[PDB]
RNA sequence: UAAGGUGAUAUGAACCGUUAUAACCGGCGAUUUCCGAAUGGGGAAACCCAGUGUGUUUCGACACACUAUCAUUAACUGAAUCCAUAGGUUAAUGAGGCGAACCGGGGGAACUGAAACAUCUAAGUACCCCGAGGAAAAGAAAUCAACCGAGAUUCCCCCAG
RNA sequence: AGGGUGACAGCCCCGUACACAAAAAUGCACAUGCUGUGAGCUCGAUGAGUAGGGCGGGACACGUGGUAUCCUGUCUGAAUA
RNA sequence: UUUUGUAUAAUGGGUCAGCGACUUAUAUUCUGUAGCAAGGUUAACCGAAUAGGGGAGCCGAAGGGAAACCGAGUCUUAACUGGGCGUUAAGUUGCAGGGUAUAGACCCGAAACCCGGUGAUCUAGCCAUGGGCAGGUUGAAGGUUGGGUAACACUAACUGGAGGACCGAACCGACUAAUGUUGAAAAAUUAGCGGAUGACUUGUGGCUGGGGGUGAAAGGCCAAUCAAACCGGGAGAUAGCU
RNA sequence: GUUUAUUAAAAACACAGCACUGUGCAAACACGAAAGUGGACGUAUACGGUGUGACGCCUGCCCGGUGCCGGAAGGUUAAUU
RNA sequence: UGAGCCUUGAUGUGUAGGAUAGGUGGGAGGCUUUGAAGUGUGGACGCCAGUCUGCAUGGAGCCGACCUUGAAAUACCACCCUUUAAUGUUUGAUGUUCUAACGUUGACCCGUAAUCCGGGUUGCGGACAGUGUCUGGUGGGUAGUUUGACUGGGGCGGUCU
RNA sequence: GCUUGACUGCGAGCGUGACGGCGCGAGCAGGUGCGAAAGCAGGUCAUAGUGAUCCGGUGGUUCUGAAUGGAAGGGCCAUC
């Protein structure tokens, strides 16, 4: 599903609105990126589905500290 | 990104130095290559550590380097055996171990490496120039007069 | 507890019992086919077909038990690839499905009304979905107030159509 | 109270008020015991891709209106008693 | 009943019986009636439970002005001879009733819109796997021979057995006519008619699902239902109409 | 050959053939929020769409409009800043 | 190939003049052997007077109160304003190249006696493509709807204050 | 010929309209013009020459100003 591994972003619903305002159901969908992240305390590469928050949230939290937010909420990776 | 180095990059920095560098350069190349590693607030403690524990380890010996090489004007009087002849001029040599244990008699350490002699061999009853080696860069001082024996 | 009893249509038959194992009532127990989450594999539900391990046999064949999936943890093991990791096998624990309403959340109409209609309305209603509990949610001020002070949340009546 | 009994029963019957009652299991309360969870003091510490902002939407009685406040899909991004 | 007007040949009713339509709740106003009265009355709740307590509140006793503000006056204007609204009138709470408002709002009744499901045992198309086409005809290519060219070209005979080929049964279909039209039958029967080795037909099973399918295309068909199926729900939709 | 099962079998649909156009393959295109699947285990002598509709003689003038293709100095022009 | 900016090297012709006076202070001489001053001349600038610069050999000298002059010497120091050359350097466009993101419905290896998937090695592309948010255009492909009344029936016409 | 009464605030009372509204209006206050003065003048001989409300705009006005001082916005007056 479309979701972020880190944030857990998902498509949020809403409303498109004309001038007229017109209102139609539409969805906001995430920045979702498959992203090969370097995992230097394990000595791999770890594939996460992620948003771009998500990869600016691993930059600042750092992906060790992530992953383990990760495997501490299922979430194999 | 603001991140150090481990090693030297070609149009960036050196060894080691907070730099601001693209996200994608830092995190698609420098960190997963060993060419760098964020700050992190540890890592301005932690890799910086080769710059900390290095200090921490590098520190009281700039001190060390001064004390090892002052007390070699107390005496100024040293002389030591060997042959020599007429002229003033020697008949054998001078090595480094003719010095090392001729001066132990002054306490503090001393030894054959630790001191430099010169390429000529001081063949003379005459002052010709010595040094010792005791920190790399700063000289220590070395005369000692041959006993013209 | 008892002189009456063997459920009903429902009579009859053959019997039990009457001073305490008749029946009846209550508690703990026992048995509890097959299907069905159905869980050993399959399948047109109540059927078909196994595997393993024990213990039985007159050597024709019998009886019982275990064998789903997923998750978690553990042990053993184990690639490409030296390490490792994926992956594999087993054990143990737990879940699975049903169910009226209430609850919380994820999605979300239109008729209709506006005396037409699109903003708006209907309505976050109906409906679908996930999850929980005896209630749930909410909850101990980064709240209000007005220079006086109140002192978390929830529900009721006013404030006020 | 009621319900029955060959028509309408306080006294025919079952019952009702009232008084009593459990081998066995169990509930909710109490007391008490084993096992695990930690108070009390003292000094420290005070939740960052967060608050806030731009864009688009939603929610707040409040339809973007002069629109505060909450939520956030996207891009950003502080101070830290 | 509806109408200007109905014996009307305008509507409705075969008959009887039974059921079948102005309600309920809350707000609001007017009337009546009762209580108290410049005061009336409490709500939730407490409970000594239809008591009593509770006066938080609501209305009324003052209005004018957009408002500050003023106040039996106020506003207006620089100010009124003035002018407008007001002062000179008891209200309030129950009970009953008449109206209004919100609710299905007197009852019945649409076509339809939307949500979620059920359906390809009919039919349409496709997929796979199996089957069926009596009998009779025509006689393509090619082949062979004779004939003919320097050799190819070529022409009778035999052979051969093509074809969305011919006639015609099963089988598949349905052009005409009659019958029947509360039928034997919610599409048939009778006589004739078309195709009948193919783009054929048929059995079994399977796939496609509703603004979707499928369609050699008729808006045809999708279980006797199709210019948006069926069932359930929104739902007592709405109905200025009958 | 096909068609309005149940008032229309036809001059309607289809048809071989013709042309125009799209499509270089992860094809266009289509079903699908997606994954994927068809197209096709095909590859421009192929595939999709459109129109015409055996065969024969042929298919004339017009690119102003609308679309389609292409071109690009200038003008007009969104978010953003 | 566009621009800011630590900081320095160039920019200062009312004219008096020895001839190219932003300015206050710090001060009386600054540089010249990690080379003075004299020559050719480098590509700049210029009021047509020379300012400062690249280099060659060079090897003991150009530079004030100077008298004048509203101003006293680029003699040194220093913040600073008109001007104007450069780069460590910030982000702009284009072009080229790269690889490490991303892609791969190329080959090969393993998981795995698997044309899925994943990982691995490799090649090919490669900051493109592709996707998200935002945005302009297109958009009966789809949806919701509108499309008046009077009227010797309606429609056409005419009319509507 | 002179001028700005095509004035400002009000308005007894009438008229005409279902209403919205429209119209006529002496006289009063203030200020003006014409005229020696009486007086006349609140547009044009009259009756057509027009458009509600909403939403805004402009100017004026310290009426209001969501703690308070301001401001925003709102109100009120004039006009679009
Ligand atoms: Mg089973
Ligand atoms: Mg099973
Ligand atoms: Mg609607
Ligand atoms: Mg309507
Ligand atoms: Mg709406
Ligand atoms: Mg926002
Ligand atoms: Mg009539
Ligand atoms: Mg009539
Ligand atoms: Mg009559
Ligand atoms: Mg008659
Ligand atoms: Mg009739
Ligand atoms: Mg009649
Ligand atoms: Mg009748
Ligand atoms: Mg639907
Ligand atoms: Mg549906
Ligand atoms: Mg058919
Ligand atoms: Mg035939
Ligand atoms: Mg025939
Ligand atoms: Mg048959
Ligand atoms: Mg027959
Ligand atoms: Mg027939
Ligand atoms: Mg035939
Ligand atoms: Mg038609
Ligand atoms: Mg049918
Ligand atoms: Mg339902
Ligand atoms: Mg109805
Ligand atoms: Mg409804
Ligand atoms: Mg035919
Ligand atoms: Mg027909
Ligand atoms: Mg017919
Ligand atoms: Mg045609
Ligand atoms: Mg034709
Ligand atoms: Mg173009
Ligand atoms: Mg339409
Ligand atoms: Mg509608
Ligand atoms: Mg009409
Ligand atoms: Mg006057
Ligand atoms: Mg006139
Ligand atoms: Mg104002
Ligand atoms: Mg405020
Ligand atoms: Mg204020």
């Amino acid at each position: 599903s479309r979701v972020c591994q880190v944030t857990g972003k998902r498509p949020v619903t809403g409303n498109n609105r004309s001038h007229a305002l017109n209102a139609t159901k539409r969805r906001f969908l995430p920045n979702l990126h498959s992203h090969r992240f370097w995992v230097e305390s394990e000595k791999r590469f770890v594939t996460l589905r992620v948003s771009a928050k998500g990869m600016r949230v691993i930059d600042k939290k750092g992906i060790d500290t992530v992953l383990a937010e990760l495997r501490a909420r299922g979430e194999k990776y | 990104m603001q991140v150090i180095l481990l090693d030297k990059v070609a149009n960036l920095g050196s060894l080691g130095d907070q730099v601001n560098v693209k996200a994608g350069y830092a995190r698609n190349f420098l960190v997963p290559q060993g060419k760098a590693v964020p700050a992190t607030k540890k890592n301005i403690e932690f890799f910086e550590a080769r710059r900390a524990e290095l200090e921490a380890k590098l520190a009281e010996v700039l001190a060390a380097a001064n004390a090892r090489a002052e007390k070699i004007n107390a005496l100024e009087t040293v002389t030591i055996a060997s042959k020599a002849g007429d002229e003033g001029k020697l008949f054998g040599s001078i090595g480094t171990r003719d010095i090392a244990d001729a001066v132990t008699a002054a306490g503090v350490e001393v030894a054959k490496s630790e001191v430099r002699l010169p390429n000529g061999v001081l063949r003379t009853t005459g002052e010709h120039e010595v040094s010792f080696q005791v920190h790399s860069e700063v000289f220590a001082k070395v005369i000692v007069n041959v006993v013209a024996e």
